[PDB]
């Protein structure tokens, strides 16, 4: 299945992965896509901020949906 | 609606440039400020906050050094004493805590400004 | 149609609306049941701003779906 | 997370919270350390009155911050 990870910036991700696909894997495609290391990926759905060992299916992520992408700093 | 850095450019060790944030739709709102830089093989690296309140906060690399400041629409990183070290693009954004301590989710980030600090010789004896 | 509102850390709470309502209709929504004005308001959906004119089938926002929350954060 | 509260009187305490804690929770915490019921606590910060339901994060309110306490 395809989903989508979406930047407030105007960046639209267009992945392949499965529901199964655990948060941090899909990181790593980000990564090969924009070069953002996923210790600086914050992925957004639903309102809830994805966390690494969690699969796409537990978020209820499905088919074409869109995930939030933002930028992770160290700071304060 | 988008963040736009400008003030870049190469100086001299020991110069100074300030860096212009300018902001539009409201975005500042967002509640969190900050600039970050990254250099060419380097990781991305925030260095100066400032939140809704006012409160700043520096990296400590630039302590004593750098300044970030607002005027309600535009942020602004007034850098001093430049060193060869701070060579790098730097970018202003803006975001959100989440339920992470020290960790900040910027939602809106420019395209950056480019920052080159060169040694040059002062020929002046 | 039954939608979710919350912040990034906050309570989730529940919007009955209609895929016609705009996003200033789902606002004052939010203020009837969290007191939050709408001009404090900013929501967030598929990585994009939710523009006050706009309908929520403009932002293909379906039955179940979560709408992000986010604070207008002003001093003073 | 470790934050400050800040009286009239210029006296600050600190409180050990977490970024998703109610304001409620922090009044909560005030009580316990200084013995002011949440009733009479009104937590301010830059200038904005906090409501109870909201978590230090939905304030945008990041670590080594100050709240002002205002008795009511
Ligand atoms: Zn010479």
């Amino acid at each position: 299945m395809q989903i989508f990870v979406k930047t407030l910036t105007g960046k639209t991700i267009t992945l392949e992965v499965e529901p199964s696909d655990t948060i941090e894997n899909v990181k790593a495609k980000i990564q090969d896509k924009e070069g953002i290391p996923p210790d600086q990926q914050r992925l957004i759905f639903a309102g809830r901020q994805l966390e690494d060992g969690r699969t796409l299916s537990d978020y209820n992520i499905q088919r074409e949906s869109t995930l939030h992408l933002v930028l992770r700093l160290r700071g304060g | 609606v988008q963040l736009q850095e400008s003030g870049g450019g190469l100086v001299q060790a020991g110069g100074s440039l300030r860096l212009s944030c300018a902001a539009s739709g409201s975005i500042f709102d967002l509640g969190v400020m900050g600039w970050y830089r990254q250099a060419p093989g380097k990781e991305r690296e925030q260095v100066a906050g400032i939140d809704y309140g006012g409160v700043t906060n520096y990296a400590d690399s630039v302590k004593g050094r750098f300044t970030i400041s607002r005027d309600n629409d535009t942020v602004y990183l007034q850098m001093n004493s430049l060193k060869p070290e701070d060579t790098a693009v730097y970018y202003c954004a803006a975001g959100i805590v989440g339920d992470e301590v020290g960790w900040i989710y910027y939602l809106y980030w420019g395209q950056g400004t480019q920052v080159t600090v060169s040694s040059h010789h002062h020929h002046h004896h």
